[PDB]
């Protein structure tokens, strides 16, 4: 016989980042197996398709990239923008909204994500058909909605509302009555624009914090570093250089030593392939991650637990990061636990009654009903309670008193 | 021409090489064929191959108030 | 051959640990410890809400609390009869090792 | 080349194995410390606990 | 114009199983492919990385 129910609530915003895509590479491997040698190509030759089906695989890698961006950012029909006024109930979003004065109009704190983020043998780097400053018009987008319409942008057109009313929404959202968001409205939104500034202090200090991005690029120059030191090797050949084989060895000789050299190159970009095929599955299931996590954070308010970070989610705002996205998920955490005696049900005039929402719960000599997640207590009526059965059947009930709306209108 | 300059290959110079042939189009159009870099390509209007910047979608301002 | 294997830095032990800090946070303060503090919250109370989430009025669980307190009891006796018997049970593990 | 195959086999099956725990941690945080209104998501039935 | 409605109800147990971790194995590269030989060591460098 003991409910906790907390009477004070934090609100905080915490950052998830995740990978989007990574460079898209591509490399001639004709070139890197074979560079400028008519005599080691025609040898090349005979592997027949070993060459075109690693061409292929890595286009097919360096085409998905765009997919996974275009699936990631594009959910949007339209590019919405903010109002003129920032009229927003108190909360500010002035620090992930765009900056007019940046020559790529991304917000202050894509400006923190871009900072803390840091060849000759047939390699190249193919540029994401998104440029930044695209995906950057596509998350003010996507945030521009988010703050005027609410989920209302991802079911239809953007429907306005006021933020002071598409909060008390997603508070009903997490079962918490709205009317605690109108009585703390400034309190929690000052929490949010605290909670923002927080957000900024972790980034700037911390380039830790892009662990995850900074991973990926380390990743995709590792692998590009190593397969380009695997041209140093001579595979038992007699020197890593092919035109010192040319130079020196006439055709019958020198072409048992470039078959060495060609088997080494090609197995060793084979390797780099198949690793690239495996993190680009890897970044895939990332990149289908972020883009579930955009449609069910941003474009809505999810009931999944933990989904958007710690706590009851309220809402959540995307930022880009280079070959990423970071979400600021908005959660509302209950926070001043309080003890109580609490009761199953309620005994008058020999009924059981139970509350249609909320605990019934004792400070220690009188019975209130609540709501779950915030201690607000309210004197017991039929209108927070209904009956079912009687005093006989419930394990634990209590003997207290139910009042009567009614009563005192026609008494009186 | 993938990674190079108009200088060792109707051109258009994009960051993801020299396009020879596309006409470039300052309007903004729905993405058929992507170049990359903001680039996509279509055949349009007679007919013939143009490049220009991609649409994003139609600009729509939420008519917000308190 | 060269061939070794690593331990996890997660022993048995700790990790039994874990699962069992989930479990008595889930029995004691149902899903408040997941979203923040453990909020005590008597066992009978935290299924009412259960049952309330699935549409099923709370009234129903009270009513038949002793019913449905013998159906989980029963319930978990079976889990552990299957368990001891078939061993296909845990193939998706066994395979893993395989 | 014997090692390349094992290797290659076992980054394949590690992603197998990756994609599971992540289901598993995602039914822990969506099962365990919450209940799912995801139809069965958490066993056959309206899930409860 | 027919609806049926449940009278009663079970509560069921049903277990769910997932594999979340394998086996950390590690190989040793240059033990396996040439186990205490200098000559094969020598010969295997020239494979590079
Ligand atoms: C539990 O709450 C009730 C209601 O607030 C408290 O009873 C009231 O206490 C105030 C302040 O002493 C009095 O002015 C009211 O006349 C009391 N009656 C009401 C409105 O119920 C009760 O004292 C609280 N529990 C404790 C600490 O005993
Ligand atoms: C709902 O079904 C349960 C059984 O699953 C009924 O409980 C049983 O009732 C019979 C008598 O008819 C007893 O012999 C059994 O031992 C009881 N089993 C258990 C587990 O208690 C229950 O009465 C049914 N309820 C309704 C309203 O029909
Ligand atoms: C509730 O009672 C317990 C008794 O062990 C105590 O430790 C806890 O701090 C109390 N909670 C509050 C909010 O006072
Ligand atoms: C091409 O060369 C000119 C100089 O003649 C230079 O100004 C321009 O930026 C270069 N463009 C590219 C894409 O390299
Ligand atoms: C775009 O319009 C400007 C005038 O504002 C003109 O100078 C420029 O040549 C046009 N570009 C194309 C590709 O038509």
């Amino acid at each position: 016989n003991s409910i906790a129910i907390p009477t004070n609530f934090t609100i905080s915003v915490t950052t998830e980042i995740l990978p989007v895509s990574m460079t898209k590479t591509s490399v001639d491997c004709t070139m890197y197996i074979c560079g400028d040698s008519t005599e080691c190509s025609n040898l090349l030759l005979q592997y027949g398709s070993f060459c075109t089906q690693l061409n292929r695989a890595l286009t097919g890698i360096a085409v998905e990239q765009d997919k996974n961006t275009q699936e990631v950012f594009a959910q949007v029909k339209q590019i919405y923008k903010t109002p003129p006024i920032k009229d927003f109930g108190g909360f500010n979003f002035s620090q992930i909204l765009p900056d007019p004065s940046k020559p790529s109009k991304r917000s202050f704190i894509e400006d923190l994500l871009f900072n803390k983020v840091t060849k000759f043998n047939g390699l190249t780097v193919l540029p994401p058909l998104l440029t930044d400053e695209m995906i950057a018009q596509y998350t003010s987008a996507l945030l521009a909605g988010t703050i005027t319409s609410g989920w209302t942008f991802g079911a239809g057109a953007a429907l306005q509302i006021p933020f002071a009313m598409q909060m008390a929404y997603r508070f009903n959202g997490i079962g918490v009555t709205q009317n605690v968001l109108y009585e703390n409205q400034k309190l929690i939104a000052n929490q949010f624009n605290s909670a923002i500034g927080k957000i900024q202090d972790s980034l700037s200090s911390t380039a830790s914090a892009l662990g995850k991005l900074q991973d990926v690029v380390n990743q995709n120059a590792q692998a590009l570093n190593t397969l380009v030191k695997q041209l140093s090797s001579n595979f038992g050949a007699i020197s890593s250089v092919l035109n010192d084989i040319l130079s020196r060895l006439d055709p019958p000789e020198a072409e048992v030593q470039i078959d060495r050299l060609i088997t080494g190159r090609l197995q060793s970009l084979q390797t780099y392939v198949t690793q690239q095929l495996i993190r680009a599955a890897e970044i895939r299931a990332s990149a289908n991650l972020a883009a579930t996590k955009m449609s069910e954070c941003v474009l809505g308010q999810s009931k999944r637990v933990d989904f958007c970070g710690k706590g009851y989610h309220l809402m959540s705002f995307p930022q880009s990061a280079p070959h990423g996205v970071v979400f600021l998920h908005v959660t509302y955490v209950p926070a001043q636990e309080k003890n109580f005696t609490t009761a199953p049900a309620i005994c008058h005039d020999g009924k059981a009654h139970f509350p249609r929402e909320g605990v019934f719960v004792s400070n220690g000599t009188h019975w209130f009903v609540t709501q779950r997640n915030f201690y607000e207590p309210q004197i017991i009526t039929t209108d927070n309670t209904f009956v079912s059965g009687n005093c006989d059947v419930v394990i634990g009930i209590v003997n207290n008193t139910v009042y009567d709306p009614l009563q005192p209108e026609l008494d009186s | 021409y993938q990674d190079v300059n108009c200088t060792e290959v109707n051109v258009f110079q994009t960051r993801a090489g020299c396009l020879i042939g596309a006409e470039h189009v300052n309007n903004s159009y729905e993405c058929d064929i992507p170049i990359g870099a903001g680039i996509c390509a279509s055949y349009q209007t007679s007919q013939s191959i143009i490049a220009y910047t991609m649409s994003l979608g139609a600009e729509n301002s939420v008519a917000y108030s308190n």
